[PDB]
């Protein structure tokens, strides 16, 4: 088997592998994950909405169990593997200890085999940042995020790919704990237009509450934006 | 930066991959220990890049077992593979022999798998340090990337390392309370720290001698530390 | 024990060691095959080094089944792999099957043959093309498959070295009426064009597709249509 | 880049990495072996870098079976691997085929040995030659196998720094009439007059023989002889 | 040995693959293939290339299994390939096999996206593992399934895949790309999907008539059922209609490429 | 250096540098000595000295089984290595024959276990050196080791950093070393290990490791108790 | 028995360019009847059809691995496989399982399309075929099909005379097995046409 | 970057390959091997410069079964591993049919291992010319032929009449070339043969051999295994080429 050595430290302590699939997540769809009381928000950009793909509805934040979503940016050929690791894990749990997989446990997992894949000889590490949300079987929410060095974190609120710290930094200052389901889709959706340019056709957003996932209708996003752009001129 | 392979010797008898990984503990946050008769003490700057995080999830203290801490500093991700199987090496050890750990043996087994890399692609990132209290009392070793544990009496790890060093040999003596340890601990990162320390922005955990067990200080607790200065 | 591979794609798209397999497979000696409406041929140079080489010992064609045959330009000895390869494909199939390998099918295990080489870990490209020319259910065929992998079926080709020349002799003076006296009359023509010297029964060989089976021609067989040409 | 790898032929199908092993064995001190009528004797001058080795320490003559041994030239270690060959050649031999070793097939496995190592991308060639010396039924019997693998049979040998001097001195020995008693002090006399005296200032000649005198068993040379 | 690896599955500076971005070149160079999903069907159309006059057929007994350009992998599932024409025909075999253990395991056709994404898993492989080159190939897969209907995915040689109602790989995609986004619409019959395809294939290769010889077709669409063997299993439902990959004959082409130089004639009366 | 990358490399001249980059990695280790007495062998080495009140173990010298032991300098990670090698080809030797592995044996075999470290791609030499002391029916041995793979049975030597003054030391009174009891052996080994100490730090038990073992006397470190008998 | 276990008997038999294949229609577990609708008749092309006998799981397992082959083969070849091979094939496949066998006893019959060649193959659990030119069965009826089979069947008899002496072989011989019945399903198979007819047999 | 591993260079060669045949030269010691009707010699110089070494103990001569000599020409390690081989390739070869390994079948093994290293990176080719010589039973009456297949290090094998590798191959084969278009070879004696040979020995090295310097194998019809032929019987031939 190819074993070579990817990912080694280079002099000044970096490993570079792992900066480069750091740049490849920041050339990435934005993706922005909010916290509010009962709720998470998954919200992710689209890359547009040309006339050619499937007017079928496609999925860019991933249903990982039946409480848990996960949303990326980077190589999304990555991520899927990622997430089919993710997704599989999921059910070997469930399997091994009947209860359903706490969303922390989850994202461990995925971090760890993020981490693995940057001391792994013969491969390159994921090139895949991740948002993950859900709730556990006690209604607690939760938000986290995995960088692609393995490093996982849980945040109040969070932002993935592009400009990422620009978003972060945005939401920093107006964040408030224990917001409703409608002040965190809107929050999300405000923290997305920081980066994003119409909120038209390009951003999916997922809505988790204890034991209900729901995506917004691309009727019910637009009553939003419209709410949100006209508060984005003041 | 393949141009030489891993395994391979400088001329000054350095690996090259090691001390590299060596110059990655650099750039971590500070963690510190102190070895008291009354036990030991760890603290870490936690070094969060936000507040829209939630610091329980960066802990850069991790229970090994009932009477033993660790904490890192470099490549987290790297430090929680060690951890694992000190986890995984503390609980064999009561398994086979009903009775727990060593602090050392423990630092040992963490160490074993430090050694391999050619396997591993690379070191891990990271440096350890492990306080617990065993039958010879409190302890605190360091683990490197090398593979090289180190019992000591006070250390630090991270950006803080150096200056750190400057503040133990000047007030650290080998008979100090648990309090006046806590004290050292905090005031060290107060100084070193880039950020204000305040009782979130650090992380702060104690092995007691009396007891033998392991508390994580709350933020209110380390409150109660930066009370008294 | 090497591992990556060796053939990347390029800049611009190309795989750059297949291209250059390819150069390889393009100089050896010409071969060249006519398919014809109850037959195949093919037929190739031995151009041996010296007098003092055993001609009869150079095998430019071959069999391969009872009804299959092939022959080849490039590099003889990486020939030589393909060959056994397809000899052993020939019989496994036949042990399943208990029929004759089809044509079609020999040609695409020989191609993924080819294309392993073009992306396995350590191994260079083959660099010789084959000529395969067979009878099966389907009739008459003759296929050329090249180092990429690649592979055509043909009314009538030609590689190695003359080719480009020998391909544009078999444009004209092929027709699809053509019966099998012709093609062989047809081959042993073409050859003769771009041939250094006299053709004999030594320094060609031929293959016939007929009938239900491939043969090479015998140096009594081949020596009577060399007195017509 | 053509000199790297022992797995690489230079343009003039030369294998450099095997000539640069090759500079190892000859930067090293110096051994020499004649093969007489009644046996072999093989000596060899170790240099000592410290006034306070153990008699005894860095023997470069190892025993490989009760009739044949191994005098190493070169790197020691890579010697003791090469030894440890050859003696699982000789155990094989005693086992599977309940004979000892004829000495040509000895020398032959060992040059096996020592030539895979030069063909492939991952080892070196080894940095020894080694000396072997047999007494079995195939008679008394010298070979050196070399770090290309070559191997070679010879009357009298010489390896090392002085190899050239020490081979001007042994070609005025006569090997049709000459013996392991007489051999023991030849050559090793040979070996001190061919050490250079202000370079290399400690070193023992260690000495070994087999021979009809010693049973045909292969042993060092009493210290009485020499 | 290892300062001659070329270091395939490592990323470079800016989170790029190179040897993906590569493939990627390769592929921009093949034969076009054009793929147009209606709802009575979808239809590919493929460049072939230039067609020497001693090229022979393979005479193959059965038409519709494969052509230069179009294969098949199951009874539901096509696909035209683009790029490193002996790569393909490895994965199509791997996408073979797959849909065929999908229906060995489960007896019901695989649904075209999980094929899909088997094959593309089978590609990113190869740009994460292993040290060699990554396969240069692009499919388009069409299919039907009872999930989704008439479906057309295209594949990548990174591994990812995108759902389209129309898209092109290979030469001149980005062009026929712009051509489709203005002719495509929700509501094609088949033929509007192949004279779309056709007129898209015939600009992209810049042609006055459609060269019958340079073009071939595919059709995925539902046919009457015919081999219900009812007494052999009678429990077993049998569909009316089942999917059927369909490669045309030049003949059955003839008509829908005169019916695209009709309405290449006459857009160009307006000009 | 074209040549020095890699442990498969001739130079044009014949060396191996990665050989010699790895025994740097022992001239730089703490100083250690071992001599060898009639009946003896003491290994004492150097530690490392407190930062004013703030210590620091590392395990330099270790037991191999009751009748040999060894004290490393380099690469502390390759000791353990060793050692871990060493007490386990012991505890098999012991399980099989009922008795101690004789050293001339133990040393043939740490030298191979060297070499098997020293020829392929992607194996490193050890960057430790290690003297090796037991007992056996033979009497005492003192090996030293090297990363090359080489092992020399010495009467005295040290390594380690400024334990080429170590070396003149014991050139001096080494002769002796045959006929001295236990008590000088140990006080030559301290005076030859404090010959190679920086400047104006002295000999002390607690940057002082002191290991004996020979006739009826298995391998012991040496404890603050009766390390301090020996220190003053 | 395990070859008993599920019951079910299957025969085949030639005629002028044509074959008849015929199964009963039950299956067991042992005496137990579960069901009185399983054919056990699988076609694979126009011109094959073959019947399983054996434990009824690995019936079901192996036809499904002949679908496998037979519709990889059909991808991979772009024709479709023929009698020979196809029997060829099946034996193939149960002769790599000769240490640890499939228990079916497969009956195969087909008929060359062109020619009107017809070949008849049954093969034991390990895949040694029979390729007589009358007549093949398998089962648990199978010595009282040979019987009848035998008794009843000529030369170059045409689909229709065909058919009435294979149905009355097979209903008459499982009308003595305990194991087999419930009228069976036979398929005819000529160049042109193929015929599927679903016989009354006794409900015992 | 192509002239240091097993990868085609832009004229579609392998350096490597090219390379390990200059191998076969770099010693300086040429071969030569000739079929006449009922024998087939082998040729090869034996050259001793070193006084001290033993002459019978080093050899290019190998029996690798006894009714298949070779000769290895080249790298003479390289040639005791291919023999090493070769030897495997024909004891399996007998344990699998009971038969002792026609030698055009081994060659054509040895041609393969040899590709192989072509083939797969980071093996070094072999640089040797392996020539094995033996006789050959034919199908139909049973006669034994006289064989000489060589094998070269790209993998090609070939069979001759006659061939010489080594240092001078081609004066060595522009001798036995203008000596074939006098007589018809496959039609000599074992004396005429050994006579062209080592003429073409001689005329190549430029220099008169001794006896001593070359060495010889043989197989014969009568005598079908292979054989170092005694000096007695060399020096003969030597003589009977001096003379006419």
């Amino acid at each position: 088997s190819y074993d070579r050595a990817i990912t080694v430290f280079s002099p000044d302590g970096h490993l570079f592998q792992v900066e480069y699939a750091q740049e490849a997540v920041k050339k990435g769809l934005a993706a922005v994950g909010v916290l509010g009381s009962d709720s998470v928000v998954i919200a992710v950009e689209k890359k547009s909405a040309v006339k050619l793909q499937d007017s079928r509805t496609i999925r860019k934040i991933y249903k990982v169990d039946a409480n848990i979503y996960l949303a990326f940016a980077g190589l999304s050929a990555d991520a899927r593997v990622l997430i089919n690791k993710a997704q599989l894990e999921c059910q070997r749990f469930s399997l091994n200890y009947e209860d359903t997989m706490d969303v922390d446990m989850l994202v461990r997992y995925v971090a760890g085999v993020q981490q693995k894949s940057t001391q792994s000889g013969g491969s390159r590490p994921f090139g895949v940042a991740t948002v993950i949300g859900g709730f556990n079987e006690d209604g607690k929410p939760h938000l986290w995020k995995t960088d692609p060095s393995g490093m996982c974190s849980a945040w109040r609120a969070v932002a993935i790919g592009r400009h990422d710290q620009t978003v972060i930094e945005y939401m920093e200052k107006s964040y408030k704990d224990g917001m409703s389901r409608d002040e965190c889709v809107h929050f999300a959706i405000k923290s997305l237009l920081e980066v994003v340019e119409s909120g038209s056709r390009n951003i999916e957003l997922l809505v988790l509450q204890y034991k209900e996932a729901r995506y917004l209708t691309e009727e019910e996003l637009q009553k939003f934006v419209v709410e949100v752009e006209k508060e984005r001129e003041e | 930066e393949y141009d030489r392979g891993v395994n391979t010797f400088s001329p000054e008898g350095r690996i090259f991959q090691i001390e590299y990984a060596v110059e990655a503990i650099k750039l971590g946050s500070t963690s510190l220990g102190i070895r008291t008769p009354e036990g030991v003490v760890l603290a870490a700057e936690k070094r969060v890049p936000s507040t829209l995080v939630v610091p329980s999830s960066m802990s850069k203290i991790m229970e090994v077992d009932s009477h033993i801490a660790a904490v890192m500093s470099g490549m987290v991700a790297d430090a929680r593979i060690l951890v694992e199987h000190a986890r995984v090496e503390s609980q064999n050890h009561r398994f086979t022999y009903n009775e727990p750990m060593s602090v050392e043996s423990c630092t040992l087994a963490t160490c074993d798998l430090s050694i391999q890399f050619g396997l591993m692609s690379r070191p891990f990132g990271v440096s350890l340090l492990i306080a617990g209290v065993d039958e010879k009392g409190p302890q605190l070793w360091q683990t490197d990337p090398s593979g090289t544990h180190t019992r000591y009496d006070a250390q630090a790890i991270g950006g803080g390392a150096e200056a750190a060093q400057s503040v133990f040999t000047e007030r650290y003596h080998r008979n100090m309370t648990l309090e006046e340890g806590e004290t050292l601990a905090v005031d060290i990162l107060k100084q070193v720290m880039e950020d204000q320390l305040s009782p979130e922005n650090i992380e702060v955990a104690v092995v007691r001698a009396d007891d033998g067990k392991l508390h994580m200080y709350t933020p209110t607790e380390i409150k109660a530390i930066m009370s008294r200065m | 024990e090497a591992f990556y591979g060796l053939t990347t794609f390029s800049p611009s798209g190309k795989l750059i060691q297949i291209e250059y397999a390819t150069t390889a497979a393009g100089k050896g000696t010409t071969a060249l095959g006519v398919k014809a409406t109850d037959g195949v041929v093919i037929a190739a140079k031995k151009k041996a080094p010296s007098t003092l080489v055993d001609a009869s010992s150079i095998q430019k064609v071959f069999v391969l089944d009872e009804h299959v045959g092939c022959t080849y330009s490039g590099m003889g000895p990486d020939c030589r792999v393909l060959i056994d390869s397809a000899r052993k494909n020939c019989q496994q199939y036949k042990l399943m099957y208990n029929e004759p390998i089809p044509i079609s099918q020999l040609v695409r295990k020989i191609s993924a043959i080819y294309q392993e080489f073009t992306q396995s870990g350590g191994v260079r490209p083959f660099g010789c093309s084959l000529l395969v020319a067979g009878v099966d259910a389907n009739g008459y065929h003759l296929y050329q498959v090249d180092p990429s992998g690649t592979f055509w079926a043909w009314k009538a080709t030609a590689i190695g070295t003359g080719s480009p020349d020998a391909k544009a002799f078999l444009e004209k003076r092929y027709t699809v009426d053509m019966e099998l006296e012709d093609a062989v009359h047809t081959a042993l023509l073409t050859l003769k064009e771009g041939f250094d010297g006299q053709m004999t029964s030594e320094n060609t060989q031929v293959g016939r597709v007929v009938e239900n089976r491939f043969e090479i021609l015998s140096v009594d067989q081949l020596r009577d249509y060399l007195d017509q040409i | 880049g053509h000199d790297q790898s022992t797995d690489v032929f230079s343009a003039e199908g030369r294998v450099f990495q095997v000539e640069y092993a090759g500079k190892a064995v000859d930067n090293s001190s110096t051994a020499v072996a004649a093969c007489c009528k009644d046996g072999v004797v093989v000596a060899v001058e170790k240099v000592h870098t410290s006034r306070m080795l153990e008699k005894g320490s860095n023997n470069r003559i190892h025993a490989v079976d009760r009739q044949a041994g191994i005098c190493i030239c070169g790197l020691l270690p890579d010697g003791r691997a090469i030894v440890s060959r050859a003696r699982q050649e000789a155990e094989n031999s005693r086992d599977i085929f309940a004979t000892p070793i004829r000495g040509s097939v000895l020398a032959n496995r060992v040059g096996e040995f020592m030539h895979a190592y030069t063909t492939h991308f991952a080892y070196r060639p080894f940095g020894c030659s080694a000396i072997i010396a047999s007494y079995a039924d195939d008679g008394p019997q010298l070979f050196v196998s070399d770090p290309s693998g070559t191997v070679a049979g010879y009357y009298g040998v010489a390896l090392g720094k002085a190899k050239t001097v020490a081979k001007s001195e042994l070609e005025k020995l006569d090997f049709s009439s000459l013996t392991c008693d007489e051999a023991v002090g030849k050559l090793a006399s040979i070996l001190h007059e061919v050490h250079d005296k202000q370079k290399d200032k400690l070193y023992e000649v260690e000495v070994a023989w087999v021979c009809d005198k010693s049973d045909r068993k292969f042993v060092h040379v009493p210290a009485d002889m020499v | 040995s290892h300062r001659y690896d070329s270091r395939t599955t490592t990323f470079s500076p800016e989170g790029r693959l190179y040897q993906v971005e590569y493939a990627v070149e390769a592929i921009q160079q093949a034969g076009t293939v054009i793929g147009v999903c209606t709802k009575d069907g979808v239809v590919l159309a493929g460049e072939k290339m230039v067609p020497h006059p001693l090229f022979d057929s393979e005479s193959m007994q059965d038409k519709n299994t494969s052509g230069e350009k179009m294969y098949k992998i199951a009874e539901h599932i096509g696909c035209s390939v683009a790029g490193v024409t002996s790569d393909a025909y490895a994965l199509l075999n791997y996408a073979r096999l797959s849909a065929l253990r999908h229906q060995y395991t489960f007896q019901e056709p695989m649904a075209i996206e999980d094929l899909c994404r088997i094959l593309c898993d089978e590609k990113q492989l190869y740009t994460q593992y292993g040290g060699v080159r990554p396969y240069g190939v692009s499919f388009l897969l069409v299919g039907w399934d009872r999930y989704y209907g008439y479906q057309l995915y295209s594949t990548e040689p990174s591994g990812d895949y995108s759902a389209w109602s129309a898209y092109a790989i290979g030469q001149n995609d980005q062009v026929a790309h712009a051509l489709l986004k203005k002719d495509w619409h929700e509501s094609m019959t088949l033929e509007d999907g192949m004279l779309l395809a056709l007129r898209v294939l015939g600009k992209t290769m810049d042609t006055a008539k459609i060269d019958l010889d340079r073009v071939e077709v595919a059709v995925m669409r539902k046919v009457p059922a015919s081999n219900i063997d009812q007494l052999l299993d009678p429990f077993k439902h049998h569909p009316k209609t089942t999917p059927r990959f369909q490669i045309l004959t030049r003949s059955e082409l003839k008509p829908h490429a005169e019916r695209a130089d009709q309405a290449r004639e006459a857009e160009e009366k307006a000009e | 250096n074209e040549y020095d990358s890699d442990i498969t490399t001739w130079s044009p001249t014949g060396r191996l540098f990665q050989i010699e980059y790895a025994n740097e990695a022992v001239n730089n280790g703490s100083a250690t000595v071992g001599v060898k007495g009639k009946n003896f062998v003491v290994l004492a080495a150097l530690k490392r000295s407190p930062v004013a009140e703030l210590s620091s173990y590392q395990e330099k010298v270790f037991e191999i089984d009751e009748h040999v032991g060894m004290s490393i300098s380099g690469l502390v990670a390759d000791g353990r290595v060793l050692a871990r090698y060493l007490r386990t080809e012991c505890m098999n030797y012991r399980y099989m024959y009922s008795n101690g592995m004789p050293m001339n044996q133990m040393a043939d075999m740490i030298g191979e276990k060297h070499q098997r470290h020293i020829q392929c791609s992607g194996k490193r030499p050890f960057g430790v050196g290690l003297l090796l002391a037991g007992y056996d029916r033979q009497g005492p041995h003192l090996y030293q080791t090297v990363p090359s793979g080489d092992v020399y049975d010495y009467k005295a030597t040290a390594m380690g950093v400024r334990s080429q003054a170590s070396r003149t030391y014991l050139e001096r009174h080494f002769e002796h070393f045959s006929d001295c009891t236990l008590d000088e052996l140990v006080t030559h080994a301290l005076k030859a290990l404090a010959s190679a100490t920086s400047e104006g730090i002295e000999l002390n038990v607690k940057n002082t490791t002191i290991a004996i073992v020979g006739k009826d006397t298995p391998f012991t470190i040496f404890e603050e108790e009766s390390a301090r008998k020996y220190l003053d | 028995s395990i070859m008993a276990y599920s019951g079910g008997s299957v025969m085949a038999m030639a005629g002028k360019e044509c074959f008849v294949i015929i199964s009963d229609n039950r299956l067991g577990e042992q005496l137990k009847t579960i069901s009185t609708e399983v054919p056990k008749l699988h076609v694979v092309n126009d011109s094959i059809v073959y019947g399983l006998t054996g434990l009824r799981t690995d019936q079901q397992t192996f036809a499904n691995k002949v679908q496998f082959r037979t519709e990889m083969y059909k991808l991979r070849e772009e024709r479709d496989i023929t009698g020979k091979a196809f029997a060829a094939m099946i034996t193939s496949m149960l002769y790599e399982a000769r240490f640890g066998p499939w228990f079916v006893e497969p009956v195969i019959g087909s008929i060359d399309k062109s020619t009107g060649e017809v070949y008849l193959c049954a093969t034991d659990l390990i895949g040694a075929p029979c390729e007589p030119e009358d007549y093949v069965c398998a089962g648990t009826a199978a010595e009282s099909l040979h019987g009848m089979c035998e008794a009843l069947w000529r030369p170059g008899m045409s689909p229709e005379e065909l058919f009435e002496i294979a149905a009355q072989a097979m209903l008459s011989a499982c009308d003595r097995d305990s194991l087999s019945g419930y009228g069976a399903v036979a398929m005819i198979v000529t160049k042109d046409k193929v015929t599927t007819r679903l016989i009354k047999g006794r409900k015992d | 970057f192509d002239k240091y591993i097993t990868v085609f260079s832009p004229e579609g060669s392998l350096y490597q390959v090219e390379y390990a045949f200059k191998a076969v030269t770099y010693p300086g010691l040429l071969t030569v091997a000739i079929r006449c009707k009922d024998a087939v010699l082998v040729v090869t110089q034996h050259l001793i410069p070193d006084r001290l070494m033993r002459p019978d103990s080093v050899t290019a001569l190998y029996e690798v079964t006894p009714n298949i000599g070779c000769c290895m020409t080249g790298r003479a390690p390289d040639g005791r591993a291919l023999v090493q081989r070769a030897r495997e390739e024909a004891s399996d070869y007998q344990y699998r049919y009971g038969v002792e390994i026609p030698i055009a079948v081994l060659a054509k093994r040895m041609g393969d291992k040899a590709q192989v290293r072509t083939q797969q990176a980071g093996l070094r080719p072999m640089g040797v010319v392996s020539t094995f010589i033996g006789m050959d039973q034919s199908d139909q009456d049973g006669s034994l032929k006289p064989q000489i297949y060589t094998v070269d290090p790209a993998g090609w094998t070939g069979g001759h009449i006659a061939c010489a590798a080594g240092k001078k191959q081609v004066e060595a084969m522009a001798f036995l070339e203008k000596r074939q278009k006098s007589t018809e070879l496959d039609a000599l004696t074992q004396k005429e043969a050994a006579m062209i040979a080592l003429a073409a020995l001689q005329s190549a090295i430029g220099t008169a051999v001794k006896a001593k310097e070359v060495e010889v194998g043989r197989c014969t019809a009568a005598n079908p295994a292979f054989q170092r032929v005694p000096n007695s019987e060399v020096e003969e031939w030597l003589t009977a080429v001096a003379e006419a």
